[PDB]
């Protein structure tokens, strides 16, 4: 209903003249609402107006002008104790329209003035009173009124009441009314008519017509010695301002003459807002009810926008039991903590979700309504950037550019399901080379609004105007004409997009996107690990994921054969519970985010699983000089080694200080560091099963080799599917039990076979736990010349004969496990306290010392032992 | 002139005045690190008080590190500091919480490879 008054004051000069006079030179008489000086209210603008009378002639001639052309308008005057009197007469009709024929008035007319000369104060002397009757355009649903204006009485309002109190019970004009068609003329006028505030003339109310003065009387009355009431019709009343005459406090009328006797406000001044409140009614009643959506909806809206308070009572005040009981205290810490994630497009989804037409009829209504201010604003003419605002308001969902770093601005876009996609995209964010969506759906999709434009112009067209209107329609027909065409045009296509490039730029979006690593993008969708259990996402959400894979998620079904089957080879492959446990628990931390340095070195003896699960464990999750191989990547490791198995250099620790490395190879390694700091970040296993073609009964080595294994399942995606699932499965384990940390994971096999191996690789690991063993009662005091001494003899008795310095041993052994055993002596030297060195050749005296999880047929479920 | 996460820092007057509202200084780096007015009742302040104090409990030598250290700041005119430990002596913490703390475009990590055979120090403090 906004599109014809924007028209109104779009070709029709006589209201942009007001509207001008209004914005300009009647604001400075702006009162605050409730102000008892406000004497004219615009119910539209919502303003209040205190106009003197000098400029109330101006206000009101202008608005003569105004009405003369049909414009509508919407305006009211408040009538306070001392003004006119005001007669609603809403007459039921047995069948739908009385003549009211002017005899008929005149014979109200002098039952009225009877009843006001009657039973009142009244000036002595005579007087000249003045009738008005407008008369509704026609009854609708057999309901007519009429009104009746007496501008010229005044008098107060209990006066009034007393007027139309008596007015109510008089029998003459009830049986006026009992042949003109009025079922209960006796319940015809409306008592509250002398205190509600009365429309000007010429104006009316939301879809409704004006009501038309029918004709109007003037009477005669004197006081000094009543004969004969001359009731006669007011000749040339057209000649009038009849609003500036009819005006109920006016008191300069030429003819008429003074005979003396808040979410409301929020949703007014911000058309958005407004749309979001119409919107928001389609939300099924559970939504604020329920806490967990109340909470999400005032959530979004707070995010949003932090000054729709009023409209997050409102839609809390749609249930009263719990907005009272409660729900303000409740609604201001919600505003607090948002204040201290979701936004409108969730919103759009569950509304859509919810009441299908209705959301589609809202937006068309949207999209028509602002396309069309851009219409009538400059005459039909559009050009890029109104285009621009259309497709944003309209797609502000779906697309989203951002500058990366070659300074470039570049489209995303969210596929939804049905459309043509590469596999295992859904649901996430795409780059986009060209926005070739938007390219397509500027031409087919916007050309709907187009076409609706064009037949509501042509239906403005038809309606019955003066001349002027339909020229200006047919000028602004051919000019949208001429501007319709050129949306397929190519070069206007491209400065579109150029310029909506502005309106879609989401600062900041590039540098979120994949950030957090409890978010997995997979075949199906997005995965989700904030909690336990893990949810798989595949409906809309504003979670910022691009990165993905091409495994299917599906949850945990032990039943599956394909899950059996994978935990009965997981089973051969390391038959231990403890060993099986931890590498399943290690292997599951598909973590993108701050994972620790566990190190390790899987050896074994070939066609053992070793070499199959490294290259098994890329496929089910792969991307997630060398050295920058590793950035965001949430796992990754190492194979095909060959004999020459030392570290890669000095810098052979600087690839370990956010993904699981673990290196596989077919011999124990050749590393061989010096430091308690390298090796306790360091582990080791050996693989033990073999896989062949004839399996020894006699021997648990050795079980049946399955070729098939490494060509046909794991290019079977439901393999990859039911591996995926076993590693959430375990990674969920593994922190509903450990709170996540693997330190806290009992492995007494892994940590024994990386004790021996430390000892066969380090001899500084060997001195200690051969000749160091700790003992509180040996009162000997070990210096840093006599370690080095003992060091060297034990070097070079059982190593080798090798010529010792003790400067590289001193730091060595600083930088040790002893490096809290080697405690400041009071001359600041580094002493062996609490713990004693053998001599050359000797024992551990008593009481010194060196410096369960069983398998189970159900070993992949919960273990009692922490 | 510093900038910081809620504006700009100036150490031109004692005490710091922090620039929240409109000015003409030409100020463009910055880095997230927000400052607040000291507060020695701070728990957090209290904290690093007491962890700053364990880690050098030699007042000589902390006033005398954190001195130097509190020249991070400024980025002018300028002695250079061989700190030796053995491992998991609060060195590692301490560093690392003053290169966040002043962030990648003032402070910037520098590699033992080239001093043992710079353009990454431009304008670094």
């Amino acid at each position: 209903d906004t599109i014809q008054l924007t028209a109104q004051r779009k070709y029709l000069a006589e209201v942009q003249a007001l509207e001008t006079l209004l914005a300009r030179e009647l604001s400075v008489f702006l009162t605050e609402p409730g102000s008892k000086k406000t004497n004219i209210i615009n119910r539209i603008t919502g303003k209040t107006y205190a106009l003197p009378s000098t400029e109330l002639l101006r206000f009101y001639e202008h608005l003569e002008q105004c009405r003369k052309q049909g414009a509508l308008m919407y305006f009211l005057e408040r009538q306070g104790t001392y003004s006119g009197l005001m007669l609603d007469y809403d007459l039921k009709l047995n069948t739908n329209a009385p003549s009211l024929e002017s005899s008929v008035l005149s014979r109200l007319c002098h039952r009225i003035f009877v009843h006001i000369k009657n039973s009142s104060v009244l000036p002595e002397g005579s007087h000249k009173i003045h009738f008005f009757f407008t008369l509704k355009p026609e009854a609708v649903q057999g309901k007519y009124g009429f009104h009746v204006l007496i501008p010229g009485l005044k008098m107060a309002a209990s006066t009034k009441k007393s007027i139309i109190a008596s007015l109510q019970h008089d029998a003459t004009v009830q049986k006026i009314l009992h042949e003109q068609g009025v079922a209960n003329p006796e319940s015809c006028l409306d008592p509250h008519s002398a205190s509600v505030p009365s429309l000007l003339y010429g104006s009316s109310k939301l879809n409704h017509r004006p009501y038309q003065l029918k004709t109007g009387f003037e009477l005669v009355f004197d006081s000094s010695d009543p004969d004969y009431i001359p009731i006669h019709q007011i000749k040339n009343i057209e000649s009038y301002n009849l609003v500036s005459e009819l005006s109920l406090t006016n008191e300069q009328g030429s003819l008429v003459r003074p005979v003396y006797c808040s979410l409301s406000i929020l949703m007014l001044h911000d058309p958005e807002a407004r749309y979001l409140h119409k919107i928001l009614n389609l939300l099924p009643p559970e939504y604020y009810v329920e806490y967990p959506l109340w909470s999400n909806v005032v959530f979004a809206l707070a995010n949003t926008s932090a000054n729709y308070r009023p409209l997050a009572e409102w839609f809390s005040q749609k249930c009263p039991e719990k907005w009272n009981t409660g729900g303000k205290e409740k609604l201001e810490k919600l505003w607090n903590d948002a204040s201290r994630k979701i936004t409108k497009r969730s919103i759009m989804y569950w509304a859509h979700k919810h009441a299908p037409q209705q959301y589609k009829e809202i937006v068309e209504q949207g999209y028509f309504s602002i396309l069309a201010e851009y219409v009538y604003s400059y005459n039909g003419t559009l050009e890029h950037y109104m285009i621009a605002k259309v497709i944003y308001a309209m797609m502000g969902n779906k697309f989203v550019v951002d500058v990366d770093s070659n300074g470039k601005y570049v489209w995303f876009e969210f596929v939804l399901p049905g459309q043509p996609m590469n596999q295992g995209e859904i649901w996430k964010w795409r780059k986009e080379v060209n926005p070739d969506e938007l390219h397509i759906y500027i031409s087919e999709n916007f050309s709907r609004v187009m076409d609706r434009i064009t037949e509501h112009i042509k239906y403005h067209l038809s309606q019955p105007h003066e001349t002027n209107i339909l020229n200006y329609y047919k000028k602004l027909l051919k000019a949208f004409e001429r501007s319709k065409s050129k949306i397929f045009n190519d070069s206007f296509k491209k400065g579109v997009i150029r310029q909506a490039e502005f309106l879609f730029r989401q600062r900041s979006f590039i540098q979120t996107l994949d950030t957090n690593p409890y978010l997995l993008g997979v075949g199906n969708g997005v995965l989700s690990i904030e909690t336990i259990p893990a949810k798989l996402i595949n409906h809309f959400h504003e979670h910022p994921i691009h990165q993905y894979t091409h495994i299917c998620y599906e949850p945990f079904n032990p039943e599956n054969p394909w899950t059996k089957l994978l935990l009965n080879a997981l089973q051969d492959i390391i038959p231990e519970l403890d060993a099986r446990l931890w590498i399943m628990f290690y292997l599951s931390t598909i973590f993108r985010g701050l994972k620790e340095a566990l190190m390790l070195l899987w050896l074994g003896g070939g066609c053992n699983g070793k070499t199959f699960l490294m290259r098994l464990v890329a496929m089910v999750l792969g991307d997630h000089s060398a050295f920058m191989r590793l950035k965001g990547r949430g796992y990754g490791y190492f194979e095909e080694t060959n004999k020459s198995e030392i570290l890669n250099t000095s810098r052979l620790k600087e690839m370990v200080n956010t993904a699981t490395m673990v290196a596989a190879s077919n011999y124990n390694f050749i590393i061989d560091t010096t430091d308690h700091g390298t090796w306790r970040r360091l582990r080791h296993y050996r693989s033990k099963v073999k896989f062949c073609h004839n399996p020894d009964p006699n021997n648990s080595y050795e079980k049946k080799e399955d070729p098939r294994f490494i060509h046909e399942y794991i290019m079977d995606p439901n393999c990859q599917n039911a591996f995926f699932s076993i590693l959430v499965y375990f990674w969920e384990k593994l922190q509903k039990e450990y709170n996540g940390q693997i330190k806290k994971v009992f492995c007494p096999t892994i940590e024994s076979e990386t004790e021996a191996y430390r000892k066969s690789q380090d001899t500084l690991h060997r001195f200690i736990t051969e000749r160091v063993v700790e003992s509180p009662s040996a009162e000997t005091v070990y210096n840093l010349s006599e370690v080095v001494t003992a060091y060297a003899e034990w070097y070079n008795a059982n190593i080798n004969v090798k010529r010792h310095i003790a400067l590289e041993l001193s730091q060595e052994l600083e930088n040790s496990v002893l490096e809290k055993y080697l405690q400041w002596s009071p001359n600041k030297t580094r002493i062996l306290k609490g713990c004693r060195i053998l001599h050359k050749f000797e024992t551990l005296q008593p009481g010194e010392s060196y410096i369960i999880c069983e398998p189970k047929n159900k070993w992949w479920e919960w273990s009692p032992n922490p | 002139l510093l900038g910081v996460g809620n504006g700009v820092l100036s150490i031109e007057t004692i005490p710091a005045k922090l620039i929240n509202h409109f000015h003409e200084h030409p100020i463009h780096q910055y880095t997230h690190i927000c400052y607040e007015p000291f507060n020695p009742e701070n728990p957090w302040t209290k904290l690093l008080l007491n962890a700053l104090q364990d880690i050098i409990p030699e007042l000589d030598a902390r006033l005398w590190i954190m001195f130097y250290l509190s020249t991070a700041i400024f980025r002018g005119l300028k002695l250079m500091l061989l700190w030796l430990g053995g491992g998991c002596n609060g060195k590692t913490f301490l560093m690392r919480l003053v290169a966040m703390v002043l962030g990648d475009h003032y402070a910037s990590k520098l590699n033992i490879s080239l001093l043992t055979s710079f353009m990454r120090l431009k304008g670094r403090g």
